[PDB]
């Protein structure tokens, strides 16, 4: 059960907006909060923010806190996360990550594939 | 944090939903059924039926404190217990259970061994009474 | 790991599937009228004066009509309060003698006393004279009294008759202080159960509800009583559903639930007077002694307009089901007159309504709005004496005659339908339904259909790391 | 001092009346309805109120014994709790209490609370079992 | 050493028959009788036998825990008293009792006293509560 | 054993009220009786002297 699938990959000019969408399918969206992190090339993964697709509430990272905005649907169980102010250094991997389990997870059950943006 | 009223912390998980027990616990006696009723007036069709209603409450309320007194919990809310816990009923860790779980699934997956963890409870309270009387 | 050992939680929120004794709850203000009515009686406790309704928010459920042990006790509940009711009314045992019937005649002129002519009720009642005892047995008394020609069935000798319950069981007269007026129930468990309720607005009958809320009583259920419409019901929260067992098996019943109420107005325009007559020692039997004044058939009126919306609506919902298939209405195809006729109770008159304009149309595919003006739709209804609502089941009843006019308007909430097989016409592009079917048990699912009553576990065993202090 | 019978020390004050507890406790669900009672005979006249006198004398006993066990009082005649006491629901000191006031008087004194006290002293009962289970 | 049934060790000797206290206990409240019994239905002939043997039921399990509840021994299968033992209601030794006799012989040898001592056991309890009042 | 052949006649003598009578007896006509194998009655009247003496 449970699979979340993110979008294709984009080519962004600098100081352009991307919106990145990951779904989430097959499992009780709500109930698993949703972290985004990013894997540049020949890097580490980083921590980006952790969204809670129940209530709405976000958590985001002080160097993204002003460009950065997290957004969750219910509908259609969809994750979008948002970035403006593309620099140069943005270029990396995103990743999707559900939670553990539903309260106090410490640690990531499923990812996405990952999306590539070019900036 | 909020108050929460009957039944309303059954979809939360374990760590949650034992916050509010009392809310549970304090409802299982006392209703509505006690009334006063506003041709014998109890022989009626909805005469009997409170009647039967009263007893089954009453009995509702014994089936459970019939067990807390065998297993020496009369009295408690949480009762803590010296039968170690067996890895044959259930293996899951802390957060396994308490932070993913909520009381209607934890229940249904320990359903066929509740009967025999019963009786161990009951032998394990007239053990401790047995190794009493034989110590003072 | 070995730090874990087995603790017992009291007030644990668990429950499982069950059945228990509903009792009742009414509302005092309907109370203190002493109008004894047949259902709320005194026996009910007062209701609560604040109900509570807790929103269980993670919770899905799984309900299911057609298998809801409500509805089985509420039949129960209803035909027994209904027999004990009129235990202690009079036997009519000694109207079960040779009656000899003649046309009625009446004086007044009464030229129609307003628009509506659907006729008058001479020729729908027969003047019959017999022979009864006084309150001494060995004296025989001569009288006359006025029955609708259903009431009445010929035997032999032509202007000999008989009442038609006089060769299937014996009928009570219906005391004259018991009041059919329907209050609302509330069904309540007893302490240590409760009840589930589906919050959905578009919730058909079974399936998971995922927005399940807990409550202690039902909502107030009137056991009003009808045959192809439901009258006086609660309406739909989000638009018409359309509710079958089985929309495949044409031999359940299809429920159509409204959204929004459509009036029905009925009245008797006639003008009845109530006579009495001793039959027996201490056994007194009311009849109606002459009709004299207005003179004109029972009647139903429906806004024409109205009625033509909510039948495109309802159309609208039964596409989808059946997708590339026209459909049409039709009038019942046979059955006792209860089938064939709306029934319904108006003060203790009892109603059998035609509805034939209502469900006589064809809906082939919607190509182009067709506009029509405003009418006024009249349903010729007619009155029934000789009572026999449970199918053969309870007491048959005697209903005396209401003096004066009678006027009752109610809302409609619901249709009965009933899909007509078929294996090659049937498929050419038509689907049949025609109202009326199923049993009073349908009568009530239409409102126990978003509960479930279920019982309490409050005992739970889980693992801590907590061990018992040994002395 | 003289042991006195069923409510004879209703009209003594409180320092007096509380050495006579066990009098009244002794008789909460015990008596002579419980007989055999030398036309079915129990669907007689007073073969129902009988009926509904022996479940009337459970449900009394029951409502009491079920505040005992929320509040941890099971199986004691004085018990004792943590719950402090508000001087909103009455302010008299122990001499205008114990040496002045009888049973009935001061139960009519605090009546407006008596529903306040009830939930705080379950309550109370509850954070002493969350407290022991999560410190052994 | 085997396991017994229910009051399959009525013949042996106390000290043999004080080991399967919980077989017995285990059954004084739970029956066949709450079934769900397959004209009212409740009223026939054994629609009010039934429903007279589960109030009978519930009056005599409450019976006996009305008891255990004012001697302190709720919640407890074998509880020990601070009532010294007196020397006329049984001046038998340890191995006249424990080894030589029956509970059912016993029982009607003191039967004389149980009624007194039933009376100073909630007697002793009571001081235990007073002593405790005035201590803390 | 009844080795009769009986029929089941109902009449109406009142408003609900049927009455199941024998309208006729048509057949087989003979009087019931019971079978007892002679012997085993011997003995069983047998052993209960026995325990009488
Ligand atoms: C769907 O729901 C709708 C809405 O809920 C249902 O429609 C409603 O149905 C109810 C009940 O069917 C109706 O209430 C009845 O109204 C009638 C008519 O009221 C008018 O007349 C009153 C005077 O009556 C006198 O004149 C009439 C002719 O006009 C005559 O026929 C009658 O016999 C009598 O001679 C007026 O007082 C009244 O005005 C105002 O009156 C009140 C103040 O006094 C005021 O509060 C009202 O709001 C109103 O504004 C109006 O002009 C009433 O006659 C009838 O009253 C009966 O029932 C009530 C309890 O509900 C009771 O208190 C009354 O005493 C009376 O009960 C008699 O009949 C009972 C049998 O029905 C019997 O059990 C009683 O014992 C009593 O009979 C005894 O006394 C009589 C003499 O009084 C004696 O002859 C008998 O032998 C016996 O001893 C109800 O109030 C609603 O009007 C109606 N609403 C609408 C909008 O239509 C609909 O039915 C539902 N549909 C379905 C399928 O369920
Ligand atoms: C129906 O189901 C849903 C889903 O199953 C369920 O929702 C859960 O509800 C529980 C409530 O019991 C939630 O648990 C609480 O979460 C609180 C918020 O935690 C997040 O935010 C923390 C920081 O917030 C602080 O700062 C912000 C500003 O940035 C401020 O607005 C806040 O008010 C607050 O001050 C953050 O630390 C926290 O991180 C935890 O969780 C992640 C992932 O789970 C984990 O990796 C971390 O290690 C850390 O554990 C999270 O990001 C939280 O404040 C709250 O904590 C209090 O209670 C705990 C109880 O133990 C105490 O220990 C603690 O000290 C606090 O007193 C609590 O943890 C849970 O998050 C919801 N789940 C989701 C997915 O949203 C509903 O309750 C269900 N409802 C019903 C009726 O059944
Ligand atoms: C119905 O209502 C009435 C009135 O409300 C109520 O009557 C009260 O009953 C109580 C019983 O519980 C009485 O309290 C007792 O009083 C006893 C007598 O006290 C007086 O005498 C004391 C000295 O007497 C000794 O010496 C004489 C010879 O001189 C001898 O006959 C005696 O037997 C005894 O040996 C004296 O010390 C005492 O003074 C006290 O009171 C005054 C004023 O109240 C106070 O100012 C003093 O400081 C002192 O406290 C008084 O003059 C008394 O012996 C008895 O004491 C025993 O019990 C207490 C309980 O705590 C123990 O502490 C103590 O050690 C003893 O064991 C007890 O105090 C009370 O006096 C009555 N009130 C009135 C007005 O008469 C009825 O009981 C009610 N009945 C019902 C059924 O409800
Ligand atoms: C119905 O009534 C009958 C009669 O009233 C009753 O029968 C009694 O049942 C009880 C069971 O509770 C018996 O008591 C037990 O007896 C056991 C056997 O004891 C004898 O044998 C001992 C040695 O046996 C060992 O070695 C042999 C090989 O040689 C081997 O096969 C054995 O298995 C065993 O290993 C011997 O030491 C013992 O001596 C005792 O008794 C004598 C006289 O009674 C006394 O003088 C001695 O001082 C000593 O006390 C005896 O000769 C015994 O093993 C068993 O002991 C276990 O339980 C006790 C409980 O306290 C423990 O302390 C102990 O450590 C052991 O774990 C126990 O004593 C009793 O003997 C029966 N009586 C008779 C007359 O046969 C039925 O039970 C009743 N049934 C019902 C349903 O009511
Ligand atoms: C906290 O709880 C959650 C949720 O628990 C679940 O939901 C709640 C509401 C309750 O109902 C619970 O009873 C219920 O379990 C836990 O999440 C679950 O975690 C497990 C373990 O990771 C996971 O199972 C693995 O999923 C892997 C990925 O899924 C892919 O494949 C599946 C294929 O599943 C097929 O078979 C199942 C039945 O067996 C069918 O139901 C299903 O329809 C398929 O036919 C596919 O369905 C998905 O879409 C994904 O494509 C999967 O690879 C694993 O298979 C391997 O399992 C073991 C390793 O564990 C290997 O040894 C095997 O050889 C297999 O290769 C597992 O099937 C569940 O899907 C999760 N459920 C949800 C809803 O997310 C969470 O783990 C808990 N946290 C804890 C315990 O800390
Ligand atoms: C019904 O028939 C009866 C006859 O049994 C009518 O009663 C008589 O009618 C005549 C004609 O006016 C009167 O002269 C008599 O006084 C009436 N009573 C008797 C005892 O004969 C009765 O009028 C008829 N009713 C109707 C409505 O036609
Ligand atoms: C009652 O339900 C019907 C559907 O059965 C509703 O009709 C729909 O109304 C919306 C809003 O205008 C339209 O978009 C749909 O096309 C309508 N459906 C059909 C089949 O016509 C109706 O609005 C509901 N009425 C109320 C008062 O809730
Ligand atoms: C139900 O129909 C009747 C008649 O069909 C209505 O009674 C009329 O009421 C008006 C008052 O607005 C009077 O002017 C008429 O004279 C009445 N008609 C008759 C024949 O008396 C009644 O109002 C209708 N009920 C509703 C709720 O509309
Ligand atoms: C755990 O339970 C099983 C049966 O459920 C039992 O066979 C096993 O012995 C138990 N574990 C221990 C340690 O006794
Ligand atoms: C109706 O019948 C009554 C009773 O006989 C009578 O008093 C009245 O005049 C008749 N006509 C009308 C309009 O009420
Ligand atoms: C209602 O619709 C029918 C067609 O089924 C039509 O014949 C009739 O004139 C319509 N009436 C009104 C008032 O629109
Ligand atoms: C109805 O039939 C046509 C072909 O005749 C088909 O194209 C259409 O999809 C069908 N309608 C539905 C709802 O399937
Ligand atoms: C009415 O019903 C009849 C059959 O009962 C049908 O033939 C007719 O088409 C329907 N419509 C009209 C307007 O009569
Ligand atoms: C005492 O009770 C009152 C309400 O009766 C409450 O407002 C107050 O806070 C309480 N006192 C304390 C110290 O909590
Ligand atoms: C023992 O009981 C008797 C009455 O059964 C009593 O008289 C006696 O005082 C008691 N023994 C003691 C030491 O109190
Ligand atoms: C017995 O009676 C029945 C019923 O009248 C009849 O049909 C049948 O022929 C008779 N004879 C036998 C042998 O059954």
């Amino acid at each position: 059960q449970s699979y979340l699938v993110q979008s294709g990959p984009e080519v962004k000019k600098p100081g352009t907006a991307v919106k990145v969408s990951c779904q989430a399918s097959r499992y009780p969206f709500t109930f698993f909060g949703i972290s985004w992190v990013r894997q540049a090339p020949g890097k580490g993964p980083q921590w980006m923010g952790w969204i809670s697709p129940y209530n709405g509430h976000a958590i985001y990272l002080d160097e993204l806190k002003d460009r950065l905005t997290l957004t969750t649907d219910t509908d259609t169980t969809t994750a979008y996360m948002e970035l403006r102010n593309l620099r140069s250094a943005d270029t990396a991997v995103y990743f999707c990550a559900r939670d553990h389990t539903r309260q106090d997870s410490r640690g990531y059950d499923f990812w996405g594939q990952g999306t590539l943006v070019t900036v | 944090a909020m108050i929460f009223g009957f039944l309303g912390a059954a979809g939360s998980t374990m760590g949650a939903a034992s916050n509010t027990l009392t809310v549970q616990a304090r409802q299982l006696l006392s209703g509505i059924v006690q009334q006063q009723s506003n041709h014998l007036l109890q022989l009626t069709v909805w005469g009997i039926k409170q009647l039967q209603a009263r007893v089954l409450a009453v009995e509702r309320y014994l089936e459970v404190q019939k067990f807390l007194g065998l297993w020496g919990c009369s009295g408690k809310i949480i009762c803590c217990t010296a039968v170690p816990w067996n890895s044959t009923w259930s293996n899951k860790s802390f957060e396994q259970i308490w932070n993913n779980m909520t009381w209607i699934e934890w229940e249904r997956e320990i359903s066929n061994y509740t009967s025999q963890i019963y009786d161990i409870l009951t032998e394990s309270q007239f053990q401790q009474d047995i190794n009493e009387v034989d110590l003072l | 790991a070995e730090n874990l050992w087995v603790t017992v939680y009291y007030g644990v929120p668990v429950w499982k599937d069950a059945d228990t004794t509903l009792f009742c709850a009414s509302d005092a203000k309907a109370h203190e009228t002493e109008a004894h009515n047949i259902w709320a009686t005194h026996a009910c406790v007062p209701t609560d004066p604040n109900p509570q309704e807790i929103y269980m928010e993670n919770v899905t459920e799984n309900f299911n009509m057609w298998k809801n042990n409500m509805v089985e006790q509420m039949q129960e509940d209803i035909i027994s309060l209904w027999d004990q009711s009129l235990k202690p009314c009079v036997k009519l045992t000694p109207l079960c003698v040779t009656l000899s019937c003649t046309n009625v005649t009446l004086t007044n002129v009464n030229y129609t006393n307003n628009f509506p002519n659907i006729g008058n009720i001479t020729d729908e009642v027969r003047n019959c004279s017999f022979n009864v005892t006084t309150e001494i047995r060995d004296k025989k008394q001569k009288v006359y009294a006025l029955f609708y020609k259903l009431d009445i069935v010929q035997m032999e000798n032509k202007n000999s008759y008989r009442l038609i319950n006089c060769n299937t069981s014996v009928c009570k007269q219906a005391c004259p202080k018991i009041s059919f007026d329907p209050i609302p129930i509330h069904y309540c468990t007893p302490a240590g159960y409760a009840i589930l309720k589906c919050n959905e607005k578009n919730f058909n009958g079974t399936g998971p509800c995922k927005n399940v809320s807990s409550v202690q009583c039902t909502h107030g259920i009137k056991p009003v009583v009808s045959t192809q419409l439901l009258l006086n019901g609660s309406l739909a929260e989000g638009e018409i559903i359309i509710r079958s067992e089985n929309l495949t098996n044409n031999a359940k019943t299809i429920i159509v639930h409204l959204n929004k109420s459509v009036e029905i107005n009925c009245t008797r325009p006639s003008n009845n007077t109530r006579t009495s007559v001793t039959i027996g020692p201490g056994q007194v039997f009311y009849r109606t002694g002459d009709i004299i004044g207005d003179i004109r058939k029972a009647y139903c009126e429906i806004n024409g307009t109205k009625w033509n919306e909510t039948l495109k609506q309802v159309v609208g919902k039964l596409k989808e089901h059946f997708p590339n298939k026209t459909i049409s209405f039709q009038p019942p195809s046979g059955g006792d007159l209860e089938i064939t006729m709306h029934h319904f109770n108006c003060r203790g008159e009892f109603f059998y309504c035609n509805t034939t304009q209502l469900f006589n149309s064809t809906w082939i595919n919607s190509t182009t709005i067709k506009e029509y003006n405003d009418t006024i739709i009249y349903l010729p209804c007619k009155i029934k004496q000789i009572i026999n609502m449970w199918q053969g089941v309870g007491q048959c009843m005697y209903a005396p005659p209401i003096r004066g006019k009678i006027n009752c308007v109610s809302n409609i909430t619901g249709i009965l339908l009933t899909r007509d097989g078929g294996d090659a016409n049937a498929t050419n592009d038509t689907e049949t339904f025609r109202p009326g079917g199923g049993n009073i048990k349908d009568n009530w699912r239409s409102e126990l259909y978003k509960y479930k009553v279920v019982q309490i576990e409050p005992l739970g065993i889980a693992p801590t790391k907590c061990k018992r202090r040994v002395v």
